[PDB]
């Protein structure tokens, strides 16, 4: 009300007086469906100038941080009403800022349905559950047989509200959540997301087993962006289209400005014959018109792929990319190195984003675009 | 947006879309971000040769670009793009747009969006350059131009204009070549944030054209 | 009865009918009743799970106690 | 020739202890936090944040972990072992500290009076003596048939309480507008 013998009810029903004058205020205060014991006396005039205030330990714990705003706001308020106001609002925001200390199940909503929902999925889909309940991870099969496992966090009461959903592919997973939406009900929307991009990890496995494979290494699900090795000390580079995989990739060359330089030509004049129907591999292997080192020598340093500046394969991730235009040299060279190197000297002249200069082994003009 | 199109697929008579695009172009301070360049798309789609003048100047009313805060930048970037190609596959904007506020004379209260707009025209089509070099001086000397507009001016929207550096020296070479102190403080300026904010190669041009200056000049 | 796998419980040890040898510790028969079952996996992947479940409602129980004597005074 | 309360918990009081929360050999290493402990099982940790004022501020928690505590005691790595009349359990907390208190059973029976010693041989070995009056020396490093039983024992054992519980709230809300 705009009194406070009924807006005090309205506002802190549980917070009621004592004394025959009402100076001594006695009861609770509601915050998130928690009732906080209070103590409270005024003095005989109703001014908060001078307003004694005793708690719960659990609150004076729980206000640790705010002390120095109760005097202000003691002193400040006009009014009981505004002031109580003000102080259960602080309340709601101190708890939501240590939400971290919140969780409590009902057990035959909870524990009851969950199991019957688990038999529902399949327990051999089943590959971890928390000791909280918390969390659980299961398994799905793409029809070639890949595992894609996927976490998700349970509330107090599960079906009343979306678990949190936690997967690996990339695009953004939506699973349209209804409480009549079930744990296989979201596997089956986890299927139709899977199904979606089943036939893209069908020339992506085939191009993990294949080919050198090179900077995904351990490509995961999420990954539509691969590398392959081919020839020597140089590198081809791929992004796939997860909705039209057999599509043309967008691609492009690491390497030397003679090896890359045909490699290009032939790609140009034999895309055309790009026929999306076979496999990825299959089609580079005529329309580049080669075989790659299939694995041909996989990982084992016969120092021909490494920096020549830092003398390093994968420095920072970074690959020995960047080669000399000779025959004689064939050095590769990193990014990085070669650009700190080619800053300080004085014959390397820079064009928009491109530094030239010598070759640091022989002494011949290499290109570095940045 | 969809109203627009289906306004543009429909039989209609032009009377009412000049009403709907007085209508909208009230109704458009209060627009949502991310539209708005389509929305402005559409209007530049629908001008004409004669309306253009009033309309623009409208435009150049109402847009502000201190309203608009990723909190503005990807949809200023597009809208940008949008206008760009909307004088690159007409002319006749660009005249007009130039005489808007080159007749904004009175206008001591110019915003920031108009030198964006000369560089940009400066950058693409260059028979007018001149035209822009004479405007630009006789707003400086009027004192309607002045400087911490270009400090705003590049403390936010440079990203527009790295991909159009090369423009800013052409023109700051114009100006040191004047009298007038003021003008040549301006080119001055110009110079600096160049080297300032861009990269290597714009500070490499930078020295370089100072260098010039001093040796020649 | 005895923790004589030294794993710090209690198990049961049994005997069976010396008819088998003129010899004792012979035809034994270890247990727990949990995994532990020596002689002569979705299933166990839920039950930590559980046996939080028990003891978390349990103290929501006892603070909601604390709760009801609080207002009763 | 005064003395300071600090947080008055309200239960008896059994064990007090200190950590190097974030212990991020010497014998002496700089406590970081403190613990202390109640009967009925209130425990209570504390922490110097200095956050959210540009000045030291003190982190609190109360927790509430089952069980009439018997006794308990500190591990190095910011652990605690203490021993429930059902089973010894651990507590670890260097992570700013934990919200919720969370805590495994070591398959060990009820013990009391523990005591624990550090190795840094490898791992934690400790000493303790059983309910039943036996010392022991710890060295550290069909199924769902009976499993859906004991889900739903636990389940009609709390559901009983919570309708309870609300009882309570029903006696409560008409009370307080009397
Ligand atoms: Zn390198
Ligand atoms: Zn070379």
């Amino acid at each position: 009300m705009a009194v406070t013998e009924a807006s005090l009810l309205r506002q802190c029903p549980l917070l009621l007086p004592q004394n025959r004058s009402k100076t001594v205020y006695e009861g609770f205060i509601s915050a998130q469906g928690r009732d906080f014991h209070l103590r409270i006396v005024l003095p005989e005039d109703l001014q908060l100038k001078n307003a004694r205030l005793l708690c719960s330990w659990q609150l004076r714990t729980i206000l640790s941080g705010y002390h120095r705003i109760v005097q202000q706001r003691m002193q400040h308020s006009p009014d009981l009403m505004s002031f109580m106001m003000e102080l259960k609002m602080l309340l709601e925001v101190a708890l939501k800022n240590r939400q971290e200390l919140y969780a409590l199940p009902p057990p035959p909503q909870f524990y009851s349905s969950l199991i019957e929902e688990i038999g529902t999925l399949g327990w051999d889909k089943l590959v971890y559950a928390d000791t909280c309940f918390s969390t659980i991870k299961l398994k799905a099969e793409d029809a070639s047989g890949r595992e894609h496992l996927i976490t998700l966090k349970l509330k107090a009461k599960y079906p009343a509200e979306s678990p949190d959903y936690f997967v690996d592919f990339p695009v953004p997973f939506c699973a349209s959540w209804t409480p009549q939406s079930s744990l296989i009900s979201i596997y089956s929307q986890f299927l139709a997301a899977i199904e979606s991009l089943k036939a893209f990890w069908d020339v992506m496995d085939e191009i993990d087993e294949k080919t050198w494979v090179l900077e995904p290494e351990k490509p995961p699900r999420s990954a539509t962006a691969r590398r392959i090795a081919l020839g020597n000390n140089v590198s081809i580079n791929i992004e796939v289209d997860p909705r039209h995989p057999t599509m043309l990739p967008e691609c492009f060359f690491l390497g030397a400005d003679h090896v890359v330089k045909p490699l290009g030509i032939k790609l140009s004049r034999n895309i055309h014959l790009w026929d999306p129907e076979n496999s990825v591999l299959q089609n580079l292997k005529d329309v580049l018109e080669i075989d790659f080192p299939a694995r041909a020598i996989l990982e084992k340093s016969d120092f021909t792929m490494d920096c020549g500046i830092c003398y390093a394969y994968q420095l920072d991730g970074t690959i020995p990319d960047q080669v000399c235009d000779n025959s004689q040299c064939g050095q590769p060279f990193h990014q990085i190195c070669l650009y700190e190197w080619l800053r300080g000297l004085l014959t390397s002249r820079q064009s928009f984003n491109i530094i030239f200069g010598e070759c640091p082994y022989c002494s011949k003009p290499i290109t570095l675009k940045m | 947006v969809p109203i627009l199109d289906v306004l543009s697929s429909l039989r209609l008579d032009p009377n009412f879309l000049l009403k709907v695009r007085q209508l909208v172009m009230d109704k458009l301070s209060s627009i949502r971000l991310e539209d708005l360049p389509v929305i402005i798309k559409f209007i530049l789609h629908s001008v004409t040769a004669m309306d253009t003048l009033e309309v623009i100047s409208e435009l150049r009313e109402k847009l502000d670009l201190q309203h608009c805060v990723s909190s503005g930048q990807s949809c200023i970037i597009l809208l940008f793009d949008v206008i760009k190609s909307a004088i690159r596959y007409e002319k006749t904007i660009s005249e007009a747009w130039i005489k808007a506020i080159e007749n904004t004379a009175s206008v001591s209260e110019h915003k920031v969006f108009d030198l964006v707009m000369l560089f940009i025209i400066y950058s693409t089509n260059t028979q007018t350059k001149k035209y822009i070099d004479r405007v630009l001086r006789n707003k400086i000397r009027s004192g309607c131009i002045q400087e911490q507009l270009l400090q705003s001016t590049f403390s936010v929207h440079y990203l527009v204009l790295k991909d159009m550096c090369s423009s800013i020296l052409s023109l700051a070479q114009s100006l040191l070549h004047s009298l007038d102190q003021s003008i040549i403080s301006f080119g001055s300026l110009l110079y600096k944030y160049a080297f300032k904010f861009f990269d290597t190669y714009c500070q490499q041009e930078v020295v370089g054209a100072l260098v010039t200056h001093i040796c020649s000049g | 009865i005895d923790d004589f796998i030294g794993s710090g419980t209690e198990q049961v040890l049994l005997l069976f009918k010396d008819s088998l040898n003129s010899d004792c510790l012979t035809s034994f028969k270890i247990t727990d009743l949990g995994k532990i079952n020596y002689s002569s996996e979705n299933r166990y992947l839920v039950v930590p799970p559980l046996e939080t479940g028990l003891k978390v409602c349990f103290s929501s129980f006892r603070e909601l106690r604390q709760h009801l004597l609080l207002k009763e005074k | 020739t005064l003395v300071k309360i600090l947080h008055h918990l309200e239960e008896p009081v059994i064990f007090i202890g200190a950590l190097k929360t974030e212990p991020q050999p010497d014998e002496d290493v700089h406590c970081d936090c403190l613990v202390a402990f109640g009967h009925h099982g209130r425990m209570l940790a504390i922490k110097a944040s200095w956050d959210e004022s540009g000045k030291l501020v003190p982190e609190l928690r109360e927790y509430c972990l089952p069980g009439p505590v018997l006794c308990a005691a500190c591990g190095g790595g910011g652990r605690v072992y203490h021993s429930t009349p059902s089973d010894l359990c651990v507590v670890d907390l260097s992570r700013p500290e934990e919200g919720p208190g969370g805590l495994p059973p070591m398959l060990c029976p009820a013990s009391l009076n523990i005591c624990s010693v550090v190795s840094l041989s490898g791992g934690t070995k400790l000493l303790a003596l059983s309910a039943k009056g036996r010392l022991m020396t710890c060295s550290l490093d069909e199924s769902a048939g009976q499993k859906i039983k004991e889900l739903l024992s636990g389940i009609g054992n709390i559901s009983e309480r919570v309708s309870f519980l609300k009882k309570a709230v029903d006696q409560r809300n008409k009370a307080l507008t009397s």
